[PDB]
């Protein structure tokens, strides 16, 4: 729905084994791979309060209306098996619904948690980096792995290499 | 610096409104399937009739002498239980029968009817304790001697509680005519019950049926409510089982239908015959026919749940 | 230039799919739980039965002679009303009840039965009028003198309507059998009633009762459908209360239980005892056994719909 | 869902009690607040839309299958409960799962509505003004009042004051 | 370089959670309006009854001759159809019928029941065959003479089979008492049927009826189910219609009630008495009371879903 | 719900018959329209899943409860014409709020779509063009009808014409 997610992103990162969504870097110190803790925190709130909002005991009680050892009178037994059909297929409808509908707004919740995360990050970043349109941020300025972290941490001062990576 | 998300090797597929198969990273299950073979009664009062049927509680026959006063919150009905000992039925049995189950047991208390000239202790060889007995809580109005006549009779009942008395009275329809004659007399008989919001009527019908515990007679079981400051009359002549006692509801209890043991290891409140269902889940496809507090029923047998995003790997 | 939304320093909690307690900018109620506790019938033709039961504007006691021939779009059942005088019940009761309710009124037709040497009128001190009296609508058939016997009798009704009608007779229960030889001679009766979709059937049953209004004999109602161009027999040999006047149903009304007052200021689609639910919301947390143009019941007590974006104050 | 409100914007106006959204300017002239009237407009028109297609009566009549002064037969009677009973769940589960879906949709649409405004006014805004990240537009030109009236009236000319922005 | 969508100059209005009144692009129905006036059986074994009424091919009356042991997937009843010859009826005879629709035909079986010193084979006018007949499944026992008497007997039937048996039986009420006399002799006459599950009493009623088909006399109809291995009895004295053949259920079928002609050439799985619906859309408004696989009904003559975007032309 | 569709840009294209989505140029050589094939195709088989998901038969067989011919009882007919009527309400209401609700998410579905296909060209072109609001990227170089094909076709190098662009 919000197009980061399966989505211009080519796919998903296996070794990240530490959240949902993270940031991976390429400097000139190295290489590097990260977990981003409040989309992912904020992700897993949300989707598992829906979980602990669906999950829910039925404190209505019901009593037996059929006799399963001596069979009851066949046409209120035909009634009640009626009725009884005809509720049948409304629950089944109801479930059916309810699990596609909360699915397709899980699916297209996390979307919309990583489109916010590289929105933030487009926010941090000024001037001195430029999109290139498959989740990353070209950066025009020696990043160093402090850079880095103040970007992670959202402590990256945009004044700080502005007019040092504007010229490229 | 790029960004992006998390992917596993083997998600799960789950539905959605647009697709049927995408495959997510997590997922959970929201239809149950697991079932305990056991009736989970930890905490609860329970009563296993076992080879007494429910309604027999209310007429007593000799599988039924230790449940005449029961209490329970789960009342347990079992295949091998049988309400009569003389070959009989009740009318309005089911109804009856769902009045007991959330009754939370029955107190007894005597009726208080007195005879004179009458045989008040007819038993049978069906209903064997010492010898041939019959039902506890009732009484087969016979003759003096072994013809003699049956003086028409009336007797009166109040319910002197708070609480509706359950009434239950019994008419013998013997295995011919010259055994009603012998039993109570030559003639044609009538019970009529009378009562504020009851009216009726009876009599019987002599007649070969089938040999049942090698009998060929048959016993009707009928049954009111009888409200507070209320009056039953019961005006009769011949072919009439009095009642002894009256019956009292304790409060409410759950009713169930099971072939599976007992088991006060777990607890449940959703009951089927074939054990209990213990899960939070919304849904559950076990058993539409359970009873108590259970997830609704679908024919579903599994609905995927999404708890992660699409796994979208290389 | 900055830009921003509103707040407020009071929102209102709701749920949502993932949260419970969110707090938003405005709000509003779902399930209405605001009661009237009057019947609001504002431009409705309404009749309150009161004393009179809805079962006796069809035989009449005295206190139905001003609901024979009622006609109303609501029906108005009170806890005093009585169907009866002389002591009795109706068989099939609850239907034909509901069968009144949403008739819109009766339209009464004499039946033209004539009779000959028998007692055509016969009245008891339970039924007062001026003095002893009966039923308006039916006929308690007796015998010409103290004893006697009751000749048997046939006699048919032809609806010659196009519109179904409804034929209530009477079978009389007297408090024992010298009563039942006293008003109609010794022996066996019978009634017996036929056309193209009903058989029965029928037979007495003398006994002593509770007295009822001082009173040990009970009364019988039975009743029908006639369908247009069709006849309905009544043959008879005694203990017949014969039907004078059929009925026929107006047109279409609604039928409510109450115990409040009516109130002709306010208007009202949904009724229940208690009053009447004047609302626009699609749920209602009053009555589940509310009738008419109702909410749809619900077991919460409230249901908080969002009609504001979320309340993010400082 | 669309990560404007609650939200990179950190909270809201409680003195802009003239709409749901507006602009809050600070210049050398001084400092103003407005309400955004299209904006405001559409989202109480699609949520005041929402509430008049929930609220509708029920033309459809139910009479009486009950007798509260004379209880009806045992055995008809649990039918009647029993299925009543059944009716009241659905509709419990259907009010319950109907409230908590429109209150998402409709929290999820004012934010949109605030995204919708805020990149509007970016789209009006082109290298004359760089976004904050915390829903500001910093200028880098003198923006007269009537330059902040022809940005809250979509009049604002890009290339006005173009050159005289880009060189900050 | 520019980007847009597309757009039509004739959208379809939609409705959504918003609005009402949205044109879109495309949209189609979901709401099923198109029906087929016949009875689409393509493929099924397809039993129209017509003049045979649904009960009668149990008793056999001259209309049912040809479907005394039918087997069908489809059961057809019509507005012609007639279960009776001679003027009767059936007792729990909705429940009778929704036993066999369902039943996949009928299979008979004698039950050999012999007698001796009675009238076995009594006709009448009204089941006319090559002259005076009777139901073809049953026996009018009469007596030897004019008059006479009725000797009692009690005749006995064990359901030899793996499936239980339908058993039906009949009860005469003549048009007087007369006639009771000159077909069963004088007395008070009764039958009494007995078995594992089942326990009545009947008595017949004499008396005169409407003239259908010219005659005043009724013929009562009972049924009880047999279990394997389980012995229905009757002990009779009078006014007895023995069954001749036992029915046995063949498997499973459709009952549905129609007026409309039969086609072979369509395909269809829900019905009404209006013909076929034929959809694949999930809901539709022609029949409440459709039967089969159908589309649950809906109130909402249409009901139009958004398959495109939102059309906004210029 | 996502802006773009009803939307900033104005109205849609009765000419473009080719798809849903597509271009339309102006340039040195003449004007071209051409659909875009992938959002199209990706709209059409989500809301073609949806239909088809809509679109199912009702497996379960009911039977004949009431008689037309021979009325039944009153009492027990009263209480399946009330059983029915209830689920009536049930199914109306069942079909009432699933057409509205997937009539909505199609809605935001397809202007989601043409926002992430707004997108992608927006990704393609990173500084050789300024997006106007309208739904137009305003070239700043001389893009020939192979450098038009080449945006359709996703092949646009943006380091090809970025200095000859950067300086208008
Ligand atoms: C209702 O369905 C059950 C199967 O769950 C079946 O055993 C029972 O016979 C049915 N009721 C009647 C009256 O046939
Ligand atoms: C996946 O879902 C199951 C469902 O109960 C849960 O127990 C488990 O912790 C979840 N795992 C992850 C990694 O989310
Ligand atoms: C029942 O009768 C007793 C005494 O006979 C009286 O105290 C009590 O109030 C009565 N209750 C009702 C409900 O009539
Ligand atoms: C808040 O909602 C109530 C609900 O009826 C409405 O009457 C009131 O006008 C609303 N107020 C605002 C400021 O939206
Ligand atoms: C009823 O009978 C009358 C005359 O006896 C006739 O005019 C009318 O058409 C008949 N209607 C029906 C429905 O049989
Ligand atoms: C049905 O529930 C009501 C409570 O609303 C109760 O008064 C009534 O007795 C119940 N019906 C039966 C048959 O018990
Ligand atoms: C519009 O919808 C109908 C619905 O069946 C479909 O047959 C038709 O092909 C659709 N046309 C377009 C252009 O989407
Ligand atoms: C019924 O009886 C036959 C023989 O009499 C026996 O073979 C069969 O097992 C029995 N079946 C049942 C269910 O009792
Ligand atoms: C149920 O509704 C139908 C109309 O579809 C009506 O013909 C029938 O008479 C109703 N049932 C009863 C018992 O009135």
């Amino acid at each position: 729905l919000f197009g980061a997610i399966a989505g211009f992103i080519e796919n998903g990162w296996e070794g990240l084994i530490d959240g949902w969504y993270g940031f991976r870097h390429q400097n000139a110190q190295g290489e590097g791979t990260a977990a981003d803790y409040k989309s992912t925190q904020s992700a897993i709130d949300q989707i598992t309060g829906k979980l602990n909002r669906l999950i829910e005991k039925t404190n209505q009680q019901f009593e037996l209306i059929d006799n399963e050892f001596n069979e009851v009178e066949k046409q209120i037994g035909n009634v009640i098996n009626w009725t009884r059909d005809s509720i049948t297929e409304v629950w089944s409808y109801n479930a059916e619904l309810l699990v596609a509908m909360e699915n397709q707004h899980t699916i297209d919740l996390a979307d919309s948690e990583m489109d916010k995360l590289y929105e933030r990050v487009k926010r941090q970043l000024r001037e001195n980096a430029e999109e290139d349109g498959t989740g990353c941020f070209e950066i025009f300025h020696k990043c160093d792995d402090d850079c880095m972290a103040s970007i992670r941490n959202n402590t990256y001062d945009h004044s700080k290499y502005r007019e040092e990576a504007m010229q490229n | 610096i790029c960004l992006g998300h998390h992917a596993v090797s083997n998600g799960t597929k789950v539905n959605t409104l647009t697709e049927r198969g995408v495959e997510v990273v997590n997922a959970t299950e929201t239809v149950e399937r697991t079932n305990i073979p056991r009736i989970c009664s930890k905490g609860k009062r329970t009563v296993d009739l076992g080879q007494c049927g429910l309604l027999g509680t209310i007429t007593g026959p000799p599988q039924c002498d230790q449940f005449l006063e029961f209490s329970a919150d789960l009342i347990i009905e079992r295949r091998e239980g049988s309400d009569v000992c003389y070959p009989g039925k009740f009318v309005n049995e089911e109804a009856l029968r769902q009045i007991l189950r959330e009754s939370g047991g029955i107190d007894k208390e005597a009726m208080g009817f007195t005879y004179s000239g009458i045989r008040t202790n007819g038993a049978t060889s069906a209903c064997r304790r010492s010898g041939s007995s019959f039902y506890a809580e009732m009484k087969w109005l016979l003759s003096n001697t072994d013809n003699a006549a049956f003086p028409q009779m009336t007797k009166s009942y109040k319910n002197t509680r708070k609480s509706p008395a359950l009434i239950v009275w019994g008419i013998h329809h013997s295995g011919s005519t010259a055994e009603q004659t012998k039993l109570y007399g030559s003639g044609n008989k009538l019970v009529t019950v009378g009562s504020s919001n009851y009216q009726q009527s009876f009599v019987p019908s002599p007649g070969a049926r089938t040999q049942v515990n090698g009998l060929s007679g048959r016993i009707d079981f009928h049954w009111l409510m009888l409200n507070p400051n209320d009056t039953v009359t019961f005006s009769f002549n011949g072919a009439f089982i009095a009642p002894d006692r009256a019956s009292f509801l304790r409060g409410k209890s759950m009713g169930i239908q099971s072939g599976v043991q007992v088991d006060a290891n777990c607890e449940g409140d959703c009951y089927h015959s074939g054990g209990t269902i213990i899960s939070n889940l919304p849904f559950q496809n076990i058993d539409s026919r359970a009873v108590g507090k259970c997830p609704r029923y679908v024919k579903q047998r599994s609905l995927l749940l999404a708890t992660g995003m699409k796994n979208v790997p290389e």
